């Protein structure tokens, strides 16, 4: 759900 | 009953109470001051300019005050400008509404504050602070940036 | 980078 | 103390 | 009624009414002062423009209030430096996912 | 209430911008961006940084 | 052509078409109402206050 960095 | 000179200057009294009842002071070029008794009005007309120069100017009215122009309205002051109302205060324009201050800008409003627009841009230079009770941000694609890396939601 | 609490 | 829901 | 109207004074100007004050213009309205500029109302303050609304200040900007809400349609941008976000409950929600921090 | 409504854009430029909501602050609209150099989000005791 | 009073109250007409031309209503302290026929102006002046 997240793609941090 | 009248008094006239050879240039055309006039001071006239009209006694007909069934119409045209009042006092007139005028000249042929088009400057008029008319006191109307049938309607209880005062009219001042100048073809070019009307100037009111004094130390203080006071306008007192028990109803509306209307100012209308076909061009700009200017208000220049060497001190504060104050505007107070017991109802709403509308600032409406058809092109733009710009507010520039050489110091601070303070928007303090009890109860609610609302801002609606197509695009919102907030541009800081030193710090951007968002302090509140509960903070919530929405959006279909929210990105947190800064320095090297970033967080994508 | 991302310094968590 | 962080969710990912 | 004239072509131009000028009011020059060495001291204050006071306009008082028991009803509305209306200012209708075809070109522009300008208000310039060397000191403060206070816009006060005890019921409501409303602004509506068919264009961009600009706020400029060569100092800090403060917006004190309650239930501050911001609405957009295309983009919301927060640019600057040393950005900070505070609050007891801080939820960041996206499309089919969210984080509560 | 105070209403700032525009139909093209809204642009704010200042040295420091501070928002203090006594109860609630909400941000809505697609394509939200938060940027800068140091970004912090806090809470009871949580403190994350970028 | 004028009408004057022992304290200085004046109502005056000037017929000099090239030059000073108009109507004035004034007293000696500084209150003037002047209808300028040459320039098509109306000027109202008071040392202290004007009230509408």
């Amino acid at each position: 759900g997240i793609l941090v960095n | 009953k009248s008094m006239r000179t050879r240039s055309g200057h006039t001071l006239e009294f009209k006694d007909d109470e069934g119409g045209d009842w009042g006092i007139t002071l005028r000249d042929i070029n088009g400057n008029v001051i008319h006191l109307n008794s049938k309607d209880k009005n005062i009219d001042i007309t100048a073809p070019e300019t009307i100037t009111l120069t004094a130390k203080n100017v006071c306008i007192n009215t028990e109803e509306n005050v209307q100012i209308t122009a076909k061009k700009n309205i200017d208000m220049t002051v060497e001190a504060d400008i104050n505007s107070s109302a017991k109802g709403n205060l509308l600032l409406q324009a058809d092109k733009d509404v710009l507010t520039a201050a050489k110091g601070n800008v303070g928007i303090e409003a009890k109860s609610d504050i609302n801002m609606v627009g197509k695009n919102i841009a907030v541009e800081g230079n030193s710090k951007i602070t968002l302090n509140g009770g509960q903070t919530q941000v929405a959006g279909q694609q929210t990105t947190i940036q800064g320095a090297a890396n970033k967080i994508e939601i | 980078g991302v310094m968590v609490n | 103390g962080v969710t990912v829901s």
